[PDB]
RNA sequence: CCGGCCGGGAACUCAAAGGAGACUGCCAGUGAUAAACUGGAGGAAGGUGGGGAUGACGUCAAGUCAUCAUGGCCCUUACGACCAGGGCUACACACGUGCUACAAUGGCGCAUACAAAGAGAAGCGACCUCGCGAGAGCAAGCGGACCUCAUAAAGUGCGUCGUAGUCCGGAUUGGAGUCUGCAACUCGACUCCAUGAAGUCGGAAUCGCUAGUAAUCGUGGAUCAGAAUGCCACGGUGAAUAC
């Protein structure tokens, strides 16, 4: 908004596992609106990693997160020329959506059988760091201390 | 046994039929169950406004059909058909039946 | 069909329900008409917000 | 094998394997795999001889392939020849059902063109 | 002794009564287990009885009519929590900091006139 | 092929193919009833159907059975 | 006959009449001590709680002489009136608003869940019989919390397809049918069999939406003898982001 504070309730802890981050992935990996396809996906999917790298199950793909979280955003800003490729802080709450939404992508643009699998092949190849998604998060790290005097 | 129905728009005449009808019969009888409010009817109309194009200008309307029923079980017919013929209903639409 | 009586068409095909168009009663518009007040948009709304129509009420649910 | 036909429907399940052949639907395979008393699932290819006489025996008793083809074909030059107005429409090219000409009714005239 | 709670989310009554003993969830006159439970509600119905006592600690009675999944569910949750006085309200304490006691007054919007659902107006070309 | 279970034919229209049929094909009779249908009892018959300004003569043969009266009569005019 | 169906009762859901409640009201802090602001408690609902109706003085010689009325002008052996057919449905192109798709968060088969709001007398039309079907005969009940339209679809439990112009996709087209109506050819809707184009996410550019919102899934109503992807209206599932 312009001038009234906003701020948005706390979705459900993720059924069962009670990981508040895995219901937001949830959420965020929802089309269309059905949870109940993204719970069992997800579930599919999160079971498939732990097996495959002999991890457990709730930091599993938090390690994943945590490896391909960035830490600073190019903002488009133009004070008196043209458009400058200013980077700028990035929140915490900012930098763990950002890496969700680019897992999630990442996953969408593959096509290795169904989501069950990709999902669990971006969750291995983000712990390895040789997939897509890490891909793109080097990016905003090399196009990072571009113009600090300009705000 | 003889069971009641009145019809009316508005909601405050049909309360006070039902209250003549219910002290009239309690009058000349007894058993009575009181009146039932029942679902109430809502017809619903929407209509274009302009006399030419202006699609969007359009006005919603509503009618309240308030409905009403009474029954009565009395065994005397001679209070029943005392009962009938003697009250106005209040303007408002009633019906007689077994 | 049977035998010639499909053949009795000789009426001159006005007591068919096709022909009448079922117009508006005060002044008479093929379109915008409705069976329940018998009237056309544009005159039922004058005779609602006369209070002519009675149990007529705005709808604002 | 061709199964009174051209077509070779290898590797794949009976009921697509015959809805590959021409003239021939679901409904129709539907038809022809039930009374050869054969099942759906298993391959076409991977069935016996023994089951694939009988479907040859059953398909031929419909009119299909050129059959069929040259059937349909001959109504649509009579109807061009009979001068109808719903054949005077196929001389020309343009939807003969009664749709719409003015817009939507590409599919049969082709790609656009100044 | 019997205890009762209305419960109500989105146009979805319901009646749950509680009391002693330690028998199982029964909603509908039926199993919730038996009506798809691990995915219906998974963790919904038995949020109340869980944080202040365990669930084996208090059979009960449920009954839904109206709504749809998530409706059944808000609605036997509000009707739980609205129906938990095994003693005084002191639990309501609690479970107001929980958020459980109040209902949700969120509805569907009615359908305005211009517009397609309740909001989406129809595209504009040019400008 | 479609429309009910019977073909439909017109009355002052079916007082002209008994005339003709028993005085034989004498000349195309200009009518305006488009609804009649090419029944049998037309094979060697010349029809003028009406278009809106002039009747169009048309000749019937045998295999016009499914096909009605106004149908060989082109009402769309083309460049 | 272990079906709320039958004795009964009215607690409860519910239905519809009347009331209570939320008013910055009680506290803390900030603020020229005031307005007010921030937070907390209580409370189902905290800050005009959510939504609707409600549209100031005026602008655009904005729209409607065609809904109706009406000043002036004009026709009145026709610019009036009756009828058949035709036309408004054309079609080398362009634009606007929508529906259905390009598929695996899917398609198909079996089983199987959970809703609200409405209409019904030349009307809604159970059940039963015939038909692979649209439908036909019989035809109770119902001027209505009773009967009918009317077994909501998404959803979930199993099996199949395993990434292709395909079991995706349905246009076009041929043959054969159902049904309203004097009348389905110009020019209707629906059904059965067969064929199965384009389309594998879309340039410049541009649109809606901040919470039960958007997104997507079904149901109804008016107009109406027979017609929806349009209009009006109800519910299920149900987000992301606002520095
Ligand atoms: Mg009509
Ligand atoms: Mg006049
Ligand atoms: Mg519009
Ligand atoms: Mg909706
Ligand atoms: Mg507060
Ligand atoms: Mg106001
Ligand atoms: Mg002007
Ligand atoms: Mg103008
Ligand atoms: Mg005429
Ligand atoms: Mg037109
Ligand atoms: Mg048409
Ligand atoms: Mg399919
Ligand atoms: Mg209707
Ligand atoms: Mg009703
Ligand atoms: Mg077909
Ligand atoms: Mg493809
Ligand atoms: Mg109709």
């Amino acid at each position: 908004p312009r001038r009234r504070v906003i701020g948005q309730r706390k979705i459900l802890p993720d059924p069962k596992f009670g990981s508040e981050l895995l219901a937001k992935f949830v959420n965020i990996l929802m089309v269309d609106g059905k949870k109940s396809t993204a719970e069992s996906i997800v579930y599919s999917a999160l079971e498939t990693l732990a097996q495959r790298s002999g991890k457990s199950e709730l930091e599993a793909f938090e390690v994943a997160l945590e490896n391909v979280r960035p830490t600073v955003e190019v903002k488009s800003r133009r004070v008196g020329g043209s458009t400058y490729q200013v980077p700028v802080e990035v929140r915490p709450v900012r930098r763990n959506a950002l890496a969700m939404r680019w897992i999630v992508e990442a996953a969408r643009k593959r096509g290795d059988k169904s989501m069950a699998l990709r999902l669990a092949n971006e969750l291995s190849d983000a712990a390895e760091n040789k997939g897509t998604a890490v891909k793109k998060r080097e990016d905003v790290h090399r196009m990072a201390e571009a113009n600090k005097a300009f705000a | 046994r003889i069971r009641i129905r009145l019809k009316a728009f508005d909601h405050r005449l049909i309360d006070q039929a039902t209250a003549e009808i219910v002290e009239t019969a309690k009058r000349t009888g007894a058993q009575v169950r009181g009146p039932i409010p029942l679902p109430t009817r809502k017809e619903r109309f929407t209509v274009l406004i302009s006399p030419h194009v202006n699609k969007d200008a359009r006005d919603q309307y509503e009618i309240r059909t308030h409905l009403r029923l009474v029954d009565i079980v009395e065994p005397t017919e001679k209070t029943v058909d005392a009962l009938m013929r003697l009250d106005l209903a209040a303007g408002v639409d009633v019906q007689i039946s077994l | 069909r049977w035998n010639a009586v499909l053949k009795l068409q000789t009426l001159p095909r006005d007591s068919s329900p096709s022909r009448q168009r079922n117009r508006c009663r005060q002044t008479g518009r093929p379109h915008g008409f409705l069976r329940k007040f018998g009237l056309s948009r544009i005159k039922v709304r004058e005779a609602a917000m006369r209070g002519e129509i009675p149990g007529l009420k705005k709808a604002s649910w | 094998a061709r199964i009174a036909g051209i077509n070779i429907p290898d590797h794949k399940h009976a009921v697509i394997a015959l809805t590959s052949i021409y003239g021939v639907g679901k409904t129709r395979s539907k038809a022809i795999l039930a009374a050869a008393g054969i099942a759906e699932d298993v391959k076409i290819s991977e069935l016996s001889e023994g089951q694939i006489d009988t479907l040859r025996d059953e398909v031929a008793k419909f009119v299909v392939e050129g059959d069929l083809r040259r059937e349909i074909s001959m109504s649509i030059k009579r109807l061009m020849d009979l001068g109808c107005y719903r054949g005077l429409r196929h001389r020309r090219g343009l939807p003969v059902r009664g749709q719409r000409t003015k817009t939507n009714a590409r599919t049969r005239k082709g790609p656009r063109k100044p | 002794n019997q205890y009762y709670g209305t419960g109500r989310r989105k146009s979805s009554a319901a009646r749950v009564f509680i009391k002693p003993g330690n028998g199982k969830i029964v909603i509908n006159q039926r199993s919730l287990e038996q009506y798809f439970g691990r995915e219906t509600a998974r963790m919904v119905v038995r949020q109340p009885l869980e944080l202040v006592d365990m669930v084996e600690k208090l059979d009960l009675y449920i009954t839904v009519k109206g709504g749809g999944i998530s409706g059944q569910a808000g609605a036997i949750r509000h009707g739980i929590t609205r129906a938990l006085m095994e003693y005084d309200e002191s639990l309501r304490s609690e479970l107001r900091k929980a958020g459980f006691v109040t209902r949700d007054a969120r509805q569907v919007e009615r359908k305005k006139v211009g517009l397609r659902k309740a909001r989406r107006r129809p595209q504009f070309s040019k400008r | 092929r479609s429309l009910k279970k019977g073909p439909f034919i017109d009355l002052h229209l079916l007082k002209k193919v008994e005339k003709a049929v028993e005085s034989g094909d004498k000349k195309p009779l200009r009518t305006w009833s488009r609804r009649s249908t090419i029944f049998p009892n037309m094979i060697g018959l010349t029809i003028a159907v009406h278009n809106g300004r002039q009747h169009v003569p048309v000749f019937v043969t045998d295999e016009m059975v499914g096909h009605k009266l106004g149908e060989f009569a082109p009402t769309r005019t083309y460049r």
